[PDB]
């Protein structure tokens, strides 16, 4: 799809896709095309959950994740249109900036 | 509605800037009930929210104040902001362009109103101003170390700006026109907001133009002429002997509601002219040693000013 790159790290169960309206656990980390580490669910020891289709999370996320089965790890790599765009979040992500996640997804709830 | 795995605001805060882990931040901002308008102003206007039955506050960003929203929200996430006395950030999102910044929620509101719905005694009043003057040291004073935070000037310092906590202590809020600098690479760090400071609060240098503007300390004089203004508003609530005065803005008598930057700058820079000090407060100990600290913010020339340690100190000794 557009604007989100999915690069397989280990497989999923390959049937078990996240379907809209349920909730996805994941753990994550985030870096800018340079290697720069933002921010890690990983380092924190505390899954990250977002509803697929509520929009709580970048374009690039809904969309990369919904194409991975339960059980996936994949670096998903984000173009700016699909992440922060032209502002960016200021003081962590610089504007039209692509972004690197290193992303597990756990479990559907 | 709970579900195993839920965690609070406090433990999500918990953890890489002042607020929530960066995706945390648009998943929270996006999940926050808009309940009541507790405030607006230039920057737009500010709501009490809830986020899984926890009180936030919700500041909504007018699009003529778009520039304050990108410094305050760099401001917070690029330092570890966290002190009693300073306004908590939580999370900062971009949702017409809506622009959030989520912060905690004051339900005694600001030092203004609070000012104008009751009159203080020694206890309220010398908490008041020694928390501002906490804050204030805390923003202006350089740390070093991982766990440190470069030194801060606030720029806007005004009893709208400064909220009531339960405890009866203030937090100092609104980074939008904060600066920073560090002493290992004398950095200057202003960025790109064209707002300027409340014309009312304004220091004799800022309003005649004189300000050296790539000097970090020269902003710190700012706060701290600022700030004796801010004494001065707070001092007259307190009632000694029977007697208080009414609450007033700083210059209430000699330019009018919505001064312009020509009526400020008549009356501080051209005539010299300071705020009134009541011959009751000389009867009092606490009022009197207030109007010798507020005098001491007020010299004509930048640098005669006491810091805000100094005064932090002379406030834990009264
Ligand atoms: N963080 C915050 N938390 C809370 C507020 C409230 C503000 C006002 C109120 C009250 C109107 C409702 C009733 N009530 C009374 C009831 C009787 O008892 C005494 C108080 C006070 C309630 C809450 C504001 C902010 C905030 O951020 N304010 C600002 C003001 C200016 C700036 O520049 C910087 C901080 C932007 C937003």
């Amino acid at each position: 799809g557009p604007g989100v790159q999915v690069e397989t790290i280990s497989p999923g169960d390959g049937r078990t896709f996240p379907k809209r309206g349920q909730t996805c656990v994941v753990h994550y980390t985030g870096m800018l095309e340079d290697g720069k580490k933002f921010d890690s669910s990983r380092d924190r020891n505390k899954p990250f959950k977002f509803m697929l289709g509520k929009q709580e999370v970048i374009r690039g996320w809904e969309e990369g994740v919904a194409q991975m089965s339960v059980g996936q790890r994949a670096k998903l790599t984000i173009s700016p249109d699909y992440a922060y765009g032209a502002t960016g979040h200021p003081g962590i992500i610089p504007p039209h900036a692509t972004l690197v996640f290193d992303v597990e997804l756990l479990k559907l709830e | 509605t709970t579900n195993v795995g839920d965690s609070t605001l406090a433990d999500l805060l918990d953890h890489s800037g002042s607020g929530l882990p960066f995706l945390v931040q648009r998943t929270v901002a996006r999940q926050i009930t808009l309940l009541e308008c507790v405030g607006k102003g230039r920057y737009g206007e500010v709501w009490r929210g809830s986020w899984q039955g926890e009180n936030v506050a919700v500041k909504i960003f007018s699009s003529r104040d778009e520039k304050s929203w990108f410094r305050e929200t760099e401001l917070y996430n690029t330092v570890m902001l966290r002190h009693e006395n300073i306004l908590g950030f939580i999370a900062s999102d971009m949702t017409s362009t809506q622009l959030w910044l989520i912060t905690h929620y004051h339900e005694m509101g600001s030092l203004y109103d609070y000012l104008q719905l009751t009159t203080l005694d020694t206890v309220s009043c010398l908490r008041i101003v020694l928390s501002i003057a906490s804050g204030l040291a805390h923003l202006h004073i350089e740390i070093f170390g991982t766990q440190g935070k470069p030194a801060i000037a606030h720029r806007d310092l005004k009893s709208k700006n400064i909220l009531v906590k339960k405890n009866g202590q203030c937090c100092i809020a609104d980074l939008g026109l904060a600066v920073m600098h560090s002493q290992s690479t004398n950095q200057l760090d202003v960025g790109n907001n064209p707002r300027v400071g409340t014309k009312r609060y304004m220091a004799p240098e800022v309003l005649d133009e004189t300000i050296q503007v790539d000097c970090f300390d020269s902003y710190k004089r700012v706060d701290i002429w600022a700030f004796g203004l801010v004494l001065w508003e707070v001092a007259r609530r307190m009632v000694s002997n029977g007697i208080v005065e009414d609450y007033k803005p700083p210059f209430y008598d000699v330019v009018p509601n919505d001064p312009s930057f020509e009526d400020m700058r008549k009356v501080v820079c051209v005539d010299q002219q300071r705020p009134n000090i009541p011959n009751r407060w000389f009867s009092d100990p606490t009022l009197t040693s207030l109007a010798k600290l507020m005098k001491e913010c007020w010299y004509q020339n930048p640098s005669a000013r006491l810091t805000a340690l100094r005064i932090k100190k002379t406030l834990t000794k009264i």
